[PDB]
């Protein structure tokens, strides 16, 4: 299986610079081109450029005025983009994706990067329960969750029982507070029947403060 | 640079339309390719080179056209069609995409199931009190959620988010937080959130006492 797996969120100051890795697998990393892509919601796609692995010729969109570089390391199948001079307007998401061929698609593409760019100071996130009650039963279901306030930048990422629950989970955008910190909540809807006898663990992750967070969720007593 | 545009930006239609989008270039190019991408999640090919469907592509996505003028067809849309659809193209440096269709489904109305919850105990502890209120799975995305506290309707003091749409029934969520000091918290005993929806015949209230 073809695997482009990145490097996590980061913050940066303006004018700092941003490293962005991608560690390709499952192929020969030397038989296909790596290209980096932006996404600035909602500013749509936005190619930087790419390289080949092989020869080490890199192209790039001329709009990027020479700030990115993109290298690779044939060692360890990684490629990466490096963005200097970071601007406000730098903050997105970046992809890896591979080209595997002039007449195909980017077929495979990382799950991107975050890279937000203020002088903001970083705060992790505090994580609350959200315990099912009686409060929270519709017809022989029960809703619990986790919020998880005053972070920032973004992202902050939600998993269930690491990943084994992920029917009837809504992990919800997050909004911005007054103060300009993030809050954000994620529920399950489960049976009501089983609360005594299943575990419910949200597990939050804020890589930009380096937060990991797994919190039991119990029912209220 | 070749200017992609496509048309419409967005558009709602319901399981088995046959939806149809353009993507328009500037100028003429050999090809495009489409991709699909769902929020939150990286985009994924969809078509290469104008007409061939992707590796896993349903056969009911097609796509057709030459020079500046090109269209990607649904013929019979399903709810995980949900996505914002992209045109592309690289015959002439620097690559560009086309600014995405955001496709959303319609279907029946969905009354929303309401859920409210305290805050917890570790954040009073920390002089917080935050009480979410989550309306679950309904249809359409327009509730309105207000908080009232000992009857008392609030302004202020609240806010909201709503889930892009449901891959896979189709509906939408919405988590309302109401923030108060500890202090305030405890001034008050009633804590309730009513929500109206064209799905309910009479407005929701979900509501407990502080310290029950």
């Amino acid at each position: 299986e073809v695997q482009l797996v990145q490097s996590g969120a980061e913050v940066k100051k303006p004018g700092a610079s941003v490293k962005v890795s991608c560690k390709a697998s499952g192929y020969k990393f030397t038989d296909s081109e790596m290209h980096w892509v932006r996404q600035a919601p909602g500013q749509g796609l936005e190619w930087i450029g790419g390289v080949d692995p092989e020869t080490e010729g890199a192209a790039y969109n001329q709009k990027f005025k020479g700030r990115a570089t993109i290298t690779r390391d044939t060692s360890t199948s990684t490629a990466y983009l490096e963005l200097s001079s970071l601007r406000s307007e730098d903050t997105a998401v970046y992809y890896c994706t591979r080209g595997y061929d002039y007449d195909y698609a980017l077929d495979y593409w990382g799950q991107g990067t975050l890279v937000t760019v203020s002088s903001a100071s970083t705060k992790g996130p505090s994580v609350f329960p959200l315990a099912p009650s009686s409060k929270s039963t519709s017809g022989g279901t029960a809703a619990l969750g986790c919020l998880v306030k005053d972070y920032f930048p973004e992202p902050v990422t939600v998993s269930w029982n690491s990943g084994a629950l992920t029917s009837g989970v809504h992990t919800f955008p997050a909004v911005l507070q007054s103060s300009g910190l993030y809050s954000l909540s994620s529920v399950v809807t489960v049976p009501s029947s089983s609360l005594g006898t299943q575990t419910y663990i949200c597990n939050v992750n804020h890589k930009p403060s380096n937060t990991k967070v797994d919190k039991k969720v119990e029912p209220k007593s | 640079d070749i200017q992609m545009t496509q048309s419409p930006s967005s558009l709602s239609a319901s399981v088995g339309d046959r939806v149809t989008i353009t993507c328009r270039a500037s100028s003429s190019v050999e090809f495009i390719h489409w991709y699909q991408q769902k929020p939150g999640k990286a985009p994924k090919p969809l078509i290469s080179a104008t007409s061939n469907l992707a590796s896993g592509v349903p056969s009911r996505f097609s796509g057709s056209g030459s020079g500046t003028d090109f269209t990607l067809t649904i013929s019979s849309l399903q709810p995980e069609d949900f996505a914002t659809y992209y045109c592309q193209q690289w015959s002439s440096a620097p690559w560009t995409f086309g600014q995405g269709t955001k496709v959303e489904i319609k279907r029946t109305v969905a009354a929303p199931s309401v859920f409210i919850f305290p805050p917890s105990d570790e954040q009073l502890k920390s002089g917080t009190a935050s009480v979410v209120c989550l309306l679950n799975n309904f249809y359409p995305r327009e509730a309105k959620v207000q908080w009232k506290v000992d009857n008392a309707l609030q302004s202020g003091n609240s806010q909201e988010s709503v889930t892009e749409q449901d891959s896979k029934d189709s509906t939408y969520s919405l988590s309302s937080t109401l923030t108060l000091s500890k202090a305030d918290y405890e001034k008050h005993k009633v804590y309730a959130c009513e929500v109206t929806h064209q799905g309910l015949s009479s407005p929701v209230t979900k509501s407990f006492n502080r310290g029950e």
